[PDB]
């Protein structure tokens, strides 16, 4: 045993500099956490929308006092989880951003999600199993067996409508099934994307359709679609334009370039000849069924 | 006199907004509960 | 003996660890410490040149200013024209500045990971390759048009019934060039505001003319195309000086070259003749109903991945088949599939094809049965 | 009919300074932006030399009917 006691000198100095080091880092959080809790006592965040991400790394963003901004240094978020489009909160002074702020979702959307779950059941309608039957399998299977809509393989139906006499129950299927499944319902009014001004009834309609693109069990219904699904034409010196503005992004928005199987629409009428075909076409809305008048017995069944 | 816009989980760090300018994360008072600060509401806020 | 060394440095080691670990910990907490002090740029806008020294510039906030700027960042580079970059305090020019890509555009350009190809498509390559005359071969040789002397057309469009695959076509395309295919939905180009909605059509072009070789494709035009108006409402005011700007923009005192424009619509009934016109639009596709060749192509490619019986007469769906879209066969693959799902048949029998075609064929009764011709 | 294109050519075979302005960028976000690019433009056809101002697409700015609540 000679050399033992060197090397166990020098692993006492190893460790008595591990005293001053954890004392060093130790003593090294506050000053780094005073100004940390400096920047983040400036609590009112100043928030802005990320226009572009720069690689000579930079940024460049504008906040919602209509004010562009150049910056050389980010800050605490870095550039990975960023993309232009953005919206995060950005200390006022040094105009520098800090935190990561969700989404951009209007409170008339968050006024059209229920939370109320209006308990209806199926033998509270009686005489209209075929329409009640198709509905259900309809939007409830491909929520619940979707292996077995891949087992044979096809793409699920999308799209229903109905029509018929406005008495003969239209809204209670809804709230029956808004009873029935355990997903986002989501209903909408017919007027409801009609605006003062423009585009907005437009970004009305890609704020709800991205609000149910993220709950992905969710489906949309929609109550008198005549108010907004008028049939277009041709007219000088005169003519709406804005509802149809509205309309076509209700079409290509719903069908067309970028489509995905997430959300069912359930789509309500009482007269079918004001609308445009163009949703009429076979995709967009699939099964259009109608709601007869009752012949004796539902008349019976529903006194 | 502003409008809320949404709250966010696990913190108050509420989203306001006001009539032309921009949009601020703000904070109670003490003199208040986070009851009936819901979502889509007008509040009185300082200036400072 | 060195075996008491060995037990004695294991303390020695991660003695150190505990001053690389937190020490890396108040370094990245460090980096902070002075990274949280930069001070923005005021994003410009060079007007003109005075002096060397006396330059004018007006931001994208309101008024125009007077400013200096460095004595070492290349003032001869300033041309009246470019972006650069600002102080806040003493109002003096710190960096130019590239162009700027109005993120509604980088959002317009690359989020489609949409592959679909011409294999899916079928019953229209006539249209198929008139389409491609002008967006693939002129690009890929422009010499033959040289030697014969005329130019290649600027822009297209697509017309005819709903679910004829105009969108799907435009899809096909758009699995080819990734970088500088930029689809219009026609619906975001518009807001509340004063002349946000020419800045759009403004800088989208902008960005054409950056990447030389490059598509613009236009879908549902009919919001903002118009014909005209007599001045009703006062919307459509505004609008129309959306669409005038489109319209100088597209073949106004400029060499049109390598943008090529495709268009679709339901009707070409409510639009701006002046925009019909054969020095703008050049080419109008009409894409009809199918054939019963071809809608027994588009049966037989709706038909691929099903689990049936080979006892499928084709001919007689096609033949019952008359004056079908190229969706609602796939209405009547999926529905005959919604036939199958009754009964639990894993596979699919013949006859509900039959039954398929007799539900859909009088579920189009209630349509409206327009043509809509382009004058 | 040869309506850019006659303007075009006079612009091509002309001697004088030439100004080719586009019709509907008068039309600003910000207020004033439009009166002053109105008058600096005459301004600098006055000060640069005897010149020719071009406009295209009248329609954009003058129209008949006028609505002073937006
Ligand atoms: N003959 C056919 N064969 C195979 N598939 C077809 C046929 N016709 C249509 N389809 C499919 O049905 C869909 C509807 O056709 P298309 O995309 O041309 O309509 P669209 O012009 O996009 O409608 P809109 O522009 O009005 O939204 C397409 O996505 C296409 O894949
Ligand atoms: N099984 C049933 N058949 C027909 N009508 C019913 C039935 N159950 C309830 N109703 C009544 O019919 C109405 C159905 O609403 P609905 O006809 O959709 O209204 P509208 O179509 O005019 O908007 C309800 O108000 C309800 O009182
Ligand atoms: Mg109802
Ligand atoms: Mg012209």
């Amino acid at each position: 045993r000679t050399r033992l006691l060197d090397s166990e000198i020098k692993i006492m100095k190893s460790e008595v500099l591990r005293v001053t080091h954890e004392l060093q880092a130790m003593k090294d959080k506050i000053k780094e956490n005073s100004e940390k809790i400096k920047v983040n006592k400036t609590l009112p965040y100043l928030v802005s929308n990320v226009i572009e991400l720069l690689d000579v790394k930079c940024a460049v963003i504008k906040t919602s006092t209509r004010q562009t901004y150049f910056l050389p240094v980010i800050g605490l978020v870095d550039a990975e989880k960023l993309k232009p489009g953005d919206l995060v909160g950005v200390n006022k002074d040094s105009y520098l951003i800090l935190e990561t702020l969700p989404t951009e979702y209007d409170s008339r959307v968050k006024a059209m999600e229920v939370d109320e779950r209006p308990t209806e059941q199926y033998s509270d309608i009686g005489g209209l199993d075929k329409q009640i039957q198709e509905l259900v399998e309809a939007i409830v299977l491909p929520m619940n067996h979707k292996e077995k809509f891949e087992n044979l393989g096809i793409q699920p139906p999308k799209g229903v409508l109905m029509y018929g006499p406005p008495g003969t129950g239209k809204t209670l299927l809804a709230r029956a099934c808004a009873a029935q499944t355990k997903a986002t319902f989501l209903k909408l009014a017919g007027p409801q994307l009609v605006q003062m001004f423009i585009g907005d009834g437009a970004k009305l309609v890609r704020d709800a359709f991205a609000l149910a693109k993220e709950k992905a069990p969710s489906i949309i219904f929609i109550d008198e679609l005549d108010a907004i699904g008028t049939k277009r034409f041709d007219s000088e010196k005169a003519g709406d334009r804005e509802v149809q503005r509205t309309m076509l992004e209700l079409l290509n928005q719903l069908d067309g370039f970028q489509p995905n199987t997430q959300v069912k629409v359930i789509a309500a009428t009482n007269r079918v000849d004001i609308l445009d075909p163009a949703l009429l076409r076979s995709g967009r809305l699939d099964r259009k069924i109608e709601f007869p008048m009752p012949n004796e017995e539902a008349r019976a069944r529903i006194m | 006199c502003t409008k809320i816009i949404n709250a966010d989980s696990e913190d108050p760090k509420y989203i306001i907004n006001v009539k032309q300018f921009a949009k601020f994360v703000v904070d109670l008072s003490d003199q208040v509960a986070p009851t009936d600060i819901e979502e889509g509401m007008r509040v009185g806020v300082d200036r400072n | 003996k060195l075996l008491e060394h060995k037990e004695i440095d294991g303390r020695l080691k991660e003695l150190r660890e505990q001053l690389k670990e937190l020490t890396k910990q108040y370094e990245k907490s460090e980096n902070d410490l002075k990274a949280l002090q930069s001070v923005g740029q005021i994003v410009g806008e060079v007007l003109k040149q005075l002096t060397e020294e006396k330059f004018i510039v007006k931001a994208t906030n309101g008024p125009r200013y007077v400013v200096g700027c460095r004595r070492q960042l290349d003032k001869s580079k300033l041309k009246p024209g470019t972006r650069v970059a600002l102080d806040m305090t003493t109002l003096t020019i710190m960096r130019y500045l590239p162009r700027e890509v109005d993120p509604l555009v980088y959002n317009m350009s690359h989020e489609d990971p949409g592959n679909v190809s011409y294999s899916e498509i079928g019953g229209l390559s006539e249209q198929i390759r008139e389409l491609r005359e002008v967006i693939e071969l002129p690009l890929t040789n422009p010499e033959l048009f040289q030697r014969v002397g005329i130019i290649p057309p600027k822009g297209c469009l697509l017309y005819g019934p709903p679910g004829t695959g105009k969108t799907l076509l435009a899809r096909a395309v758009a699995s080819q060039l990734d970088c500088n295919f930029l689809k219009v939905v026609s619906s975001s180009i518009v807001d509340k505001y004063i002349g946000e909605s020419a800045r759009l059509i403004r800088e989208m072009f902008n960005y054409a003319r950056d990447h030389q070789p490059c598509i613009i494709f236009m879908d549902e035009i009919d919001a903002i195309g118009g014909r005209r108006f007599s001045e009703g409402t006062s919307a459509d005011r505004e609008i129309q000086r959306t669409l005038m700007e489109l319209l100088n923009q597209m073949d106004g005192f400029d060499t049109l070259h390598r943008v090529k424009m495709i268009m679709a619509t339901n009707r070409p009934d409510t639009l701006d003749p002046a925009l019909l016109r054969p020095g703008r639009l050049d080419r109008k596709i009409h894409i009809d109903l199918p054939n019963e060749q071809a809608r027994l192509d588009i049966l037989k490619i709706h038909a691929g991945p099903i689990t049936k019986h080979g006892e499928i007469d084709y001919e007689a769906i096609v033949k019952l088949s008359d004056g079908f879209n190229g969706a609602d066969l796939r209405n009547v693959c999926t529905e005959a599939g919604m036939f199958a799902i009754r009964a639990d048949h894993d596979f699919v029998v013949q006859e509900d094809f039959m039954k398929a075609v007799r539900k859909v064929a009088d579920s189009k009764k209630l349509e409206s049965k327009l043509d809509y011709k382009p004058v | 009919c040869g309506k850019t294109m006659l303007a075009k050519a006079v612009a091509h075979h002309t001697t004088a300074a030439f100004i080719r302005v586009v019709g509907s960028e008068f039309v600003q976000k910000y207020l004033g932006e439009g009166p002053r690019m109105v008058r600096d433009v005459f301004r600098l056809a006055k000060e640069n030399a005897p010149a020719i101002i071009f406009i295209d697409e009248i329609d954009a700015i003058a129209t008949k009917r006028f609505d002073a609540q937006t």
